[PDB]
């Protein structure tokens, strides 16, 4: 809630950098674009290392992905 | 003993970012191709010749203009006390020129205006008996 | 999949893929919904939804 | 296309009273359709409970047509099939 | 960008308790930040497109100073006082480009650089 | 009475004005005057302003910024910051015999000669202007470098504003 | 988006510039120069009299540094030692770059989340004072760490 | 008392970095045009001078849009110098616009040598009052 | 509204530059025809650069140029 | 109409004749006839002693003259100076022309849509009377400003 | 990796070394794609070298 806190405020965003340039002449630890410098390590959503989960409405509740592969972890079980 | 960063200014902003990351990398083939062309080819002659300074062009101007060339002409010849003389015919498809400098010679000013020109209007002056004299080039 | 960085890929393989002048990289490939880079010498993760 | 059985909009702005049967007029005012008026009538109830609008005739502007989608009334800000009206 | 302000404010159910009335704030506080992404977008778009074309025509000059590209070749026609008893013409030109610009395939005539 | 452009290069006498407008007590103007040639106060003045002084070791450096100091693309002096000049003097009467150096820098973009040409101009008038504020020019050097070491960033908006800038640096003896 | 962090994890500005003015009223060197960073420590806080020995309760301040440290985000840092002539170059040299690799080693243990530590040491080569009468209790026995905040 | 800064100066680290970007924009098509322009030297001008004759300083405004035989026939005329030809005519004869409202007699013949370029000049000669229309080959 | 105030009053409307003339001798602020020289440097609109806004009607939401373009910020959509 | 400018802004035939008058009682000609308008200034309220450098009051002048100056509408701007015989041609001639260079400057710096500024200066070449007495004190040495409404 | 690398002796390198005359301390910025022949005869002429071919 508080990034420029204890300082002078917010003064903008730079998008350059995607981050809250401060009041004070330092950039706050805060990101304001989303094309900042975020480090992923962890992520959601099934399907994945394939082309993501296949768009059909199986009947069953056997479920695969656009590359073919079959998620039967994310899919419920029998 | 409060810590700063001293270039502070008012905030930006993204379109004025975007507007600057391309300029740059504008700026940067202008340069590189400004450079190769002034090596590709060597120049030999300026329009010093063409166009010598004499008395009353001392007299500085700064200027904004983008529109045609005969009323900025006619402008500065009336300013300069000097006679107009305009050879051959005008196109069809107007010559416009942007000007933005600050506070030259006349004669710098007249070297940039046929510097801008090109291969399609030049510009002669004859200080013994102070005139001016632009003319449109043959062309097809 | 048509994505423009600067950096480079590592997991999913792409079909082709274009240098600027700059080092900008282009890359031309099947899909996907995450990807994989190093971006200065470090792994990181990347989420592309609405494929 | 409009599917069956969806939602939209319409203005009242000419009244009657609920005694002799005729045409009445409103315009479609968002969605798809834009300036089109729906002329149609109304339905007499024997109790005094509710009353709703028979809507028939649609006319679309732009290109000289007349379909007849044929569709009721609903009270606004209420979500219910009544009128505001007195009843005694 | 083009601009059409709308000024037609219309509601489909109306709040009426504060909890309504507060998602419905936000949610078009949203919007509102997704129209200002939206317009990032074009402009950026745009930006590129405009930039596309410059570096275009920039590297189409420095190309034919490189000697990789003819230049175009248009031919003139001059004809005098033309027309029937009504209509006259005192002197018409035809201008007419015959050879459009192209790359070479031979290798030879091109003169590289240096710089200091 | 005080001039805007530096009092005509005179040396201010700031308590004099002070001890009057406070006795009009003598004592509170002392202490005043002794507040506001204090060293630690000037140093908060400037770090009020825009300026960064900086010392460490046997060496004591000055950091100015080109676009809050000057007018754009030009050697000629903004007229506004003219407080922090003359405290900017005030400091430097302290420490009479440093050797002074100067330097500009600035920014990536440009011709490679204009851009050392102009920090050249900007070093060379930032040093005029000390010279002219009283000392000689024996103990002077004004360099100005472009884009050789960049204490900043270029592919940032803000750290390129940071790097263009002016190095003030003095030994102790 | 609520799953995206709004600030990095684990840091806090105000917590930052509480702990930097703390650890400069603690008497160690603290530099910004535009978003690059340099931390001068005396030596004689650090060691023993020209030996590369550490006193124990040193390392709460080792802790605290480390903990200053990780608030930010880098990839190389210069770890670098000045000290004081005593018998030789090579004496001083081969301590200062004993004393780099210890106090490196024992900060690549810690959490740091650089990629590169770099260890060189020089001993007596720049002198930055003008006062020579001290030793190790010279200021001139000192360690530093440069580094740029980046991005 | 008050001197105040530039209205709209460039106040913003965005708009400093564009001012500078079109001055080297500016810079580097100007010495483009430098090294691009070709012209000749005032003494190698192939151009026809002003005998500067008494006769030449009448005034007139004349617009015309046709031959040039006949148009220097005429001016010969008004002149009172002798006129004649050097050359045989083309089929298609050269065709001049001439608009003028103050002018006098030697630079609109000046004018016309500028007009007619390669293909024709003309030379005047002041000792024995004549001019000479001389076509090329 | 008060174009010629502490004056003699407004003469009259001369057409020719398109602007008031006041009662004393000099010319007005104010104007009376659109023939004249205003500086309009803001403008509304959409597909504009382009041939102008489509005449026919579009039985979908979207709207096209004249041109061929495509007015997405004139375009409304979900 | 009302999507139309009703009159073109920062325009005000009160406040026009008000800082009109305003400048009559100050001291500064104004000459108005037909629509080209000379507005003439002695040099003593502007500079020193024979100088080409400004006075610091003298500011609030050139701003209510620039003020003046942007409710107008122009093209070209035509300033001059002159001054009195002092010493030779030449050092007088050059006084004039840093004198209009200044005030051409300082008027660009202001916001006033021009579009050609021109600047020269005489000296003492044109004298408005015979009464040599004054040097800088003379009514002769003087700043003139030269323009025309447009449209 | 170690084992089956092979190498090059740096006294048996075959590339031609800098001779360092003084013609040859120039700085240049140049970008090149294409033959041999233009490049070394334009590199000849900024060097002020006579030329030859075998």
């Amino acid at each position: 809630d508080g990034c420029c806190s204890k300082m002078g405020g917010i003064n903008y965003c730079d998008s350059s950098a995607g981050r809250l340039v401060c009041n004070n002449g330092f950039y706050s630890t805060c990101y304001c674009t989303r094309h900042a410098v975020m480090d992923l390590q962890f992520l959601m959503g099934c399907c994945l290392w394939h082309g993501g989960v296949y768009p059909q409405l199986n009947s069953s509740g056997l479920v695969v992905c656009n590359d073919g592969y079959v998620s039967e972890e994310c899919s419920l079980q029998k | 003993m409060k810590f700063k960063k001293p270039p502070i200014n008012n905030p930006s902003d993204d379109a004025t970012i975007k507007l600057a990351e391309a300029a740059v990398s504008v700026s940067d083939s202008m340069l590189e191709m400004a450079k190769v062309e002034k090596v590709i080819t060597p120049p030999s002659k300026d329009n010093t010749l063409t166009i010598p300074n004499a008395y009353n062009l001392q007299a500085r101007a700064s200027v904004d203009w983008s529109g045609p060339i005969e009323e900025l002409t006619a402008r500065i010849a009336k300013a300069a006390h000097f006679r107009f003389r305009v050879l051959g015919k005008s196109p069809s498809v107007p010559v416009l020129i942007s000007i933005s400098t600050k506070d030259e010679s006349l004669a710098e000013i007249l070297r940039d205006i046929d510097y801008q020109a090109g291969k399609k209007a030049s510009i002669h002056v004859y200080p013994n008996s102070q005139v001016v004299e632009l003319r449109y080039a043959k062309i097809y | 999949m048509y994505v423009r960085t600067n950096l480079t890929i590592l997991s999913p393989g792409w079909l082709a893929s274009m240098t600027s002048a700059d080092g900008t990289h282009a890359y031309e490939m099947q899909k996907s919904p995450v990807l994989l880079v190093s971006w200065h010498g470090k792994v990181m993760q990347l989420k592309v939804e609405g494929l | 296309i409009i599917k069956t059985g969806d939602i939209m909009f319409a203005v009242l702005d000419t009244s009657v009273n609920s005694d002799e049967p005729g045409p009445i007029l409103a315009t479609i005012v968002t969605g798809k359709l834009k300036g089109s008026k729906l002329i149609g009538s109304f339905n007499l109830p024997s109790n005094a409970d509710k009353m709703v609008i028979t809507f028939n005739t649609m006319s679309i502007p732009g290109a000289e047509k007349t379909i007849s989608i044929s569709a009721y009334a609903i009270d606004p800000n209420t979500a219910r099939t009544a009128l505001a009206s007195r009843t005694n | 960008m083009d601009y059409v302000k709308p000024e037609a404010p219309n509601v489909t159910l109306l709040p009426k308790t504060k909890a309504e009335k507060e998602i419905w704030c936000i949610y078009t506080e949203r919007g509102w930040k997704n129209g200002i992404d939206q317009a990032n977008t074009i402009l950026e778009e745009n930006i590129a497109r405009i930039k596309e074309d410059f570096g275009g025509m920039i590297l189409y000059r420095k190309l034919l100073a490189m000697n990789m590209v003819s230049p175009p070749y248009v031919s003139h026609t001059d004809l005098g006082v033309t027309g029937d008893g009504s209509e006259i013409h005192i002197d018409d030109r035809v201008l007419r480009i015959t050879a459009l610009p192209e790359l070479n395939v031979n290798s030879a005539e091109w003169r590289a650089a240096v710089a200091k | 009475c005080f001039h805007p452009p530096y009092n005509n290069f005179q040396p201010d006498r700031r308590a004099v004005k002070r001890v009057g407008v406070d006795t009009g007590g003598g004592t509170v103007g002392l202490v005043a005057s002794i507040y506001r040639d204090s060293k630690r106060k000037i140093i908060r003045d400037l770090q009020k302003q825009d300026i960064q002084y900086v010392e460490y070791g046997d060496t004591r450096t000055l950091i100015i910024p080109t676009d809050k100091y000057f007018m754009f693309s030009s050697p000629r002096l903004n007229e506004i910051c003219y407080p922090g000049l003359n405290n900017v003097i005030r400091l430097l009467n302290f420490y009479p015999q440093s050797t002074i150096y100067v330097a500009g820098f600035t920014d990536n973009v440009g011709s490679r000669s204009h851009k050392r040409k102009l920090s050249q101009a900007q070093a060379e008038t930032m040093m005029t202007f000390l010279w002219a504020n009283g000392i000689a020019a024996k103990r002077l050097k004004a360099e100005g470098y472009g884009d050789k070491n960049a204490i900043s960033d270029n592919a940032i908006i803000h750290g390129s504003a940071q790097n263009r800038r002016i190095e003030i640096q003095w030994f102790t003896s | 988006v609520p799953k995206l962090p709004c600030r990095v994890d684990g840091a806090c500005d105000a917590t930052i510039i509480k702990m930097m003015t703390d650890l400069n009223k603690k008497g160690i060197k603290v530099a910004s120069v535009g978003q690059n960073y340099l931390i001068s420590i005396p030596a004689s806080a650090l060691f023993a009299d020209q030996s590369p020995r550490l006193n124990w309760a040193s390392y709460s301040l080792l802790n605290e540094i480390a903990a200053f440290l990780k608030q930010f985000r880098k990839i190389a840092i210069t770890v670098t030692s000045y000290s004081s002539k005593y018998v030789s170059v090579k004496r001083e040299r081969a301590l200062t770059l004993a004393r780099s690799r210890v106090v490196s080693e024992y900060l690549w243990s810690q959490g740091v989340d650089s990629r590169i530590i770099f260890t060189q040491g020089l001993g007596s080569d720049k002198p930055i004072t003008s006062y020579t009468l001290g030793g190790d209790r010279s200021p001139n026995a000192r360690v530093e760490i440069t580094f740029r905040r980046a991005v």
